[PDB]
């Protein structure tokens, strides 16, 4: 027993030191959810633009294709990019037609 | 700046009678609302019209654009393009949207946002903190509990620039909205405030802190040293709401000649500014003019959130001033700002 | 009842032009809205009462 | 006030004099009733500030649970909206009727207005305003009362105002007294000369649904905003048959049955049946939807226009096929439009105006004409006849839709019955849901990669959803397995006590 | 997008400004505007 | 010397707008950029999200 | 045993607590489905095209 | 953007537990010196010298109050209507 | 990460003071000049 628990050490040891341990998943998080949530303005802005674009083409101010609500804080803007993604499908498509 | 008209500009520009007092008038009130005149009268800022002045009221453009969409609203509403759409309709919107739209589809739709309804359907109203100085400008703020759980918080906040003929206009009310906080209040004091233009509630609760022994050396104690905590916390700007700052009132408490089971009477309020916050503790009455001449303990409460025992000097006005919002048994009032 | 006149009909009495004085959306009616928030601004006896500063605009 | 002294001296030390200022300061503090909140015996919790009574609750959402549960007529139908409510507080409902509008009484302007006097004070408060029609109109209040009455006649009055002498004497209107045992009367000595009627309406401790409620916001979400939305989607799908059977939740302009029996009303949400009277004052708002609500008739003429843009659409889209025989289908949707907004309004305009000065234009209303502006004509709705007279036209002259010339031949061209069939066949083979397609500018190539594209993206979203079912499915399975080792836990902790049990037993 | 793309065919004023055309100043466009007999604008706008 | 009446259905749209969500939609600036080449910039900038 | 009932216990808390717990994609599932179909109207739609 | 200036500077000063402030600024060390220096901080890094003689922060915080008012008067003057133009005019006003 | 605004940066401040409080207060131990005089260059530090 006694050697089962110096294999249960090692084992806390073992991730406590490789490389992919809990640290750089904070780290990696930390860093790319600031990224995400910078990009997601930035891309929401030009989303904005292409949408001014759609209404000075077709002479009608009252369009709005990009809706508020892509990026919801709690679950983190997971999905916030696919939402747009959508919006700007239905913007194109009322161009067409 | 004075005269309200440019004695600088060149003949060049040419205006009517009417556009000119149209212009006066916009500068006189921007130098007001951007307190440029430092007196002006908070009575008459906090009205509606006011409210509205960066959208709509400044100009003539939009003003004109607003009055046509108000008096005409069947040329512009819109069953999707709408104010007041509620949480309980996006999540109908989303099942629905999720395959072809048909009655049955609708149907599942319908039995959803009916669940989620009636979890707040019958919730008590406990309280309620009005924003305005004027009673039908500006908004109340509504506290509420859950019929079911003996907690759960919830809140609402009805508009009173939509209140005409006796009534309200429907989307003049939000929906509720959840508080995540752990309240466990006294004898339900909790009182919502805006303060600091921010959605903060209030309330008390009792500690009880005793000894393990009757005399501290053999024996048990009875009830407790019912201390008095008064919380207060609020809304982030995420909806979620943060820890609550604990304040140390156990002095005006027992000063107050209130019964075992009486919680005192809490008056909240907020100053009209410099985030300042009226809290006055009081004996409840039966009658409001009992509150003439009655005693009270009071404290501020700052930004910086240190606090201030109320001089009697200055919780006597107050009481003049600010009574008739007090409680009285059998009734519930609503406090409104102090100006 | 069948038609628009018939129904929503009656509501008001007379109409008037969309460039005149009169109307309810012209710059007059402007005025008068601003003035009549305006007016009570400051009190009456402060040096930027409105009708301190322009004792004709009333 | 401060005391302002102002003195000097000599450089001898002489006393030159003095004067005193007194400069006054005003605490001005202003006051008034707060808004009170109750709970009643009956469950319903109000706010109250005024002779105004809010509703806060409802007590029967598990009703409207169990109607959707078995349908959309159900909970659709007019029996759900008449699910009642108890009465706020002291009081009774009276129901009055305001008569026909003439000029021998009610001149020259439409509106009236009906006030509350002696409930909570002596003034008056606004409980009902509106416009005078053809006919009466039929509506009912509630009336509030006090613990304490304010007046020993009666316990509450009601009265009139419509331009002409809107007076407000003694006994004008009818006076109100309350009974022991909950028995309403009118005190005999009041006059009923500007109602056609008034009823007291003892016995009824209960009112409908209330759509001014605080939680009307889901009735009307429910009831009036989600067919209509529904309708709007078919719509631009060019479901026009499915928009139009949607729009019949809230509007028939040939009525409803219900039960068999012939109903005898048009509109099908409760609170635009009722209210056949514009409010005469507007709410004072930026929201238009405010502004509906408040005064229902708007969602009337939103409802009336969407019928009318459907009967529209459904005559466009015939025109545009451009054989003789669609554009005949065109005509006669166009006639139905114009059957449906009858005779186009005469709408004379005025010159009057008194040219008044800027502080008596600012007449205002707080708590020739009654009012300085006029409003103007609404060429949104004026121009639905102004389009059908155009769209009729070109009919009627050998015209397209833009007032082209065309030359149709008398006999359509037989269609290719091989591309009938694989319409046919498409329609059959499932789905169903394969719309206009839209011929545009773009060619074939151009098109191709731009769906192409788009179908890539959608595979995209196809995998990417694939992963959040597996894992949605994994995390299921995780949690089970955890709630099945903590019960086989259980079970053997008892397992172990009846061991040391029989240790003991040892 | 084009210079003075969407506007209006009927909203609105043009206007073109010769820096320098002063003649007591000794503009430069001062001596060629005497010669200027006209000003002709080209428009070429759609109809939607 | 009196504006233009704003187009009261374009108020609209952006008083939802302004609401629903917080409003949080940036200025969208007037650029030189014709719709379909604004479309693809923004869409690969989408996918990148 | 007693040990062993609080460990898994703690394990449920985890399950529960940790960000991607079944709430997320429970919702990921909801409102990427949403999207998907109606993506997939367009895709249609221009497919037709 | 002016909520948080006024963090820094406040022209007009500040209300504290109700009392009126004297000062106009809520920096400690902009606060104290009003006295631009005589014998500067030798060096290459504006920043080392900004703190060493708190003037020059007093100085950018009051240009950033200055270009908030002017952006305030540019977006309203862009909006070319006449009531915006005025609207912008007293914009510049303030910042003269 | 997220919305600018007066919350995000409240706690923004509080880790930032909290990993100032751990080195608030070292020991200095010792220190070393890099320059021959005492006005230029620099003075590393050792604390604890």
């Amino acid at each position: 027993l006694k050697t089962q628990q110096e294999q249960t050490q090692s084992q806390l040891a073992f991730l406590q030191r490789k490389f992919s341990n809990q640290a750089l998943y904070n780290w990696l998080r930390g860093r790319l959810a600031a990224i995400y949530f910078q990009f997601y303005d930035l891309a929401v802005a030009r989303c904005l633009m292409a949408e001014q674009a759609y209404r000075w083409e077709l002479n009608d101010d009252s369009a709005r294709f990009i809706k508020p609500g892509a990026w919801q804080g709690t679950y983190a803007g997971l999905l916030a990019g696919e939402t747009l993604m959508l919006s700007l499908a239905q913007m194109e498509d009322a161009h067409l037609k | 700046q004075y005269l309200l008209i440019d004695n600088q500009v060149s003949a060049a520009i040419k205006t009517t009678r009417i556009a000119e007092a149209i212009a006066s008038i916009q500068l006189y009130v921007n130098r007001a609302l951007e307190n440029v005149e430092e007196n002006a009268n908070s009575g008459v800022i906090s009205r509606q019209f006011f409210i509205d002045w960066d959208k709509y009221n400044k100009r003539y453009s939009t003003w004109a654009g607003v009055s046509q969409l108000v008096y005409y609203p069947e040329n512009y509403i819109d069953p999707t393009m709408r104010i007041g759409q509620t949480k309980m309709m996006d999540a109908l919107l989303q099942s629905v949207s999720q395959s072809q739209l048909n009655a049955d589809t609708v149907e599942d739709a319908f039995m959803s946002y009916l669940t989620s309804f009636e979890q707040v359907a019958n919730l008590k109203v406990i309280s309620a903190y009005h924003d305005n100085i004027n009673n039908d400008q500006g908004l109340t703020y509504f506290i509420g509990l859950s019929e079911t759980d003996a907690g759960e918080y919830y809140w609402r906040s009805v508009d009173h620039s939509k209140f005409n003929d006796g009534k309200f206009a429907a989307n003049a009310w939000s929906e509720w909205h959840k508080i995540d906080c752990p309240i466990n209040p006294y004898k339900s004091t909790i009182r919502p405030v805006i303060y600091k233009s921010r959605l903060y509630l209030l309330w008390l609760e009792q500690k009880e802190i005793t000894k393990q022994t009757g005399n501290s050396k053999d024996g048990y104690q009875t009830e407790t040293d019912y201390r008095y905590e008064l919380k207060l916390a609020h809304i982030r700007y995420d909806g979620t709401w943060n820890t609550p700052i604990t304040f140390d009132v156990n002095k005006k408490i027992s000063e107050l000649k209130l019964e075992k089971n009486r919680a005192p009477g809490l008056y909240c309020a907020g100053y009209q500014g410099e985030d300042t916050l009226l809290v006055m503790f009081y004996n409840q009455q039966d009658t409001l003019d009992s509150y003439k001449n009655a005693s009270m303990q009071g404290l501020y409460i700052f930004a910086d959130m240190a606090s201030k025992d109320m001089t009697p000097e200055q919780s006597n006005v107050y009481r003049d001033n600010s009574y008739q919002q007090f409680d009285t048994n059998n009734v519930r009032r609503v406090n409104n700002r102090y100006a | 009842l069948i038609g628009y006149n018939n129904q929503f009909s009656g509501r008001a009495s007379q109409y008037v032009a969309p460039g005149t004085v009169s109307s309810m959306f012209s710059p007059a009616a402007y005025l008068t809205e601003l003035y009549r928030e305006a007016r009570n601004l400051h009190a009456s006896d402060s040096v930027y009462y409105l009708d301190t500063r322009r004792p004709d605009l009333k | 006030s401060i005391d302002v002294t102002f003195t000097a001296f000599a450089e001898d030390g002489r006393k030159l004099g003095y004067e005193s200022f007194s400069i006054p300061v005003t605490l001005k503090v202003s006051t008034d009733n707060a808004l009170t909140l109750h709970h009643n015996e009956n469950g319903a919790q109000y706010m109250q500030w005024q002779s105004y009574r809010t509703r806060l609750n409802t007590l029967f959402a598990r009703q409207l649970v169990a109607r959707a549960t078995t349908g959309i007529d159900t909970i659709l139908s007019m029996e759900t909206q008449n699910i009642q409510e108890p009465q706020l507080g002291k009081g009774f409902y009276a129901t009055f009727v305001i008569p026909p509008y003439n000029l021998s009484t009610h001149g020259d302007e439409r509106w009236f207005k009906l006030y509350i006097k002696h409930v909570v004070d002596n003034n008056s408060h606004i409980i009902y305003s509106g416009q005078l029609t053809d006919t009466n109109i039929n509506i009912t209040l509630f009336i509030p009362l006090d613990d304490v009455p304010l007046n020993q006649d009666y316990h509450a009055k009601v009265y009139m105002t419509f331009k002409k002498s809107p007076s407000d004497g003694t006994w004008w209107g009818p006076h109100f007294v309350r009974d022991d045992k909950g028995i309403v009367t009118i005190n005999p000595k009041s006059i009923l000369t500007h109602f056609e009627s008034v009823n007291v309406l003892n016995n009824i401790s209960s009112e409908p649904m209330d759509f001014s409620g605080a939680n009307s916001l889901y009735f009307w979400e429910l009831f009036y905003y989600t067919p209509m939305l529904v309708a709007q989607r078919l719509l631009h799908e060019q479901n026009f048959d499915e928009a139009n059977r949607w729009l019949k939740y809230v509007w028939s302009p040939s009525g409803y049955i219900v039960h068999g029996q012939i109903q005898n009303y048009q509109w099908n949400v409760r609170p635009l049946l009722e209210d056949t009277s514009w409010n005469s004052d507007p709410l004072d708002s930026v929201d238009p939807d405010a502004v509906a609500q408040h005064d229902p008739m708007h969602y009337k003429v939103s409802t009336f226009m969407r019928t009318l843009d459907l009967l529209i659409a459904r005559g466009d889209h015939a025109y545009r096929q451009l054989e003789r025989d669609t554009l005949n289908e065109a005509k006669m949707w166009y006639m139905q439009a114009l059957h449906l907004l009858g005779d186009k309004p005469y709408l004379p305009l005025s010159t009057t105006w008194s040219d008044p000065r800027l502080d008596r234009a600012a007449d205002i209303t707080t708590q020739t004409l009654t009012d300085l502006f006029l409003p103007q004509i609404n060429e949104v709705m004026m121009n639905y006849w102004q389009t059908l007279a155009q769209r009729v036209y070109n009919l009627r002259h050998n015209l397209s839709i833009d007032g082209q010339p065309l030359y149709l031949p008398i006999y359509a061209t037989p269609a290719d019955p091989k591309a009938l069939l694989s319409a046919a066949v498409a329609t059959s083979q499932g789905g169903g849901k394969l719309p206009e397609s839209f011929m545009s500018l773009w060619r074939f190539p151009h098109m191709l990669e731009n769906a192409r594209g788009m179908v890539s993206q959608l595979t995209q979203f196809g995998s990417t959803l694939q992963n959040i079912i597996e894992r949605q499915d994994a995390e299921a399975l995780n949690a089970l397995l955890q709630n099945q080792a903590a019960e086989l836990i259980l079970t053997n902790l008892s397992i172990q006590d009846k061991t040391i049990e029989e240790l003991d037993a040892e | 997008f084009l210079p003075f793309e969407g506007i209006a065919i009927d909203q609105g004023t043009l206007t073109l400004s010769f820096p320098n055309a002063s003649m007591p100043e000794k503009g430069k466009q001062a001596t060629m505007l005497k010669t200027l007999n006209d000003i002709i604008l080209h428009i070429r706008y759609t109809i939607k």
